[PDB]
């Protein structure tokens, strides 16, 4: 389990700034879940 | 073995269901509405534009 969880965050680091999971990709109207700086935090812990 | 893979398929099912109810009910994405609706033919000839 921490193996994988382990995986899992820096995955989630990896994917911070994807275009579909940052910043570009939506100007028009607004997508961009901040929830991974959650997902950071249980790791962490 | 394999007692040991279904107990951790069940922790993680566990912890995936704890992290997701948290990415559920953490956020907000309430940014209501903006911006205000262009100009319509219909518009002209209601009573608002009346003088």
């Amino acid at each position: 389990v921490t193996g994988f969880f382990i995986a899992v965050s820096v995955i989630a680091n990896v994917v911070e700034t994807v275009p579909c999971g940052s910043s570009p990709g939506h100007i028009k109207e607004l997508r961009y879940a901040v929830a991974f700086f959650c997902l950071d935090t249980a790791c962490v812990m | 073995w394999k007692g040991i893979a279904i107990a951790l398929l069940v922790i993680l099912v566990i912890c995936s269901l704890i992290v997701t109810s948290v990415i559920l009910l953490t956020p907000a994405e309430d940014n209501s509405l903006s911006q205000k609706k262009k100009v319509t033919v219909e518009d002209l000839f209601s009573e608002d534009f009346k003088i």
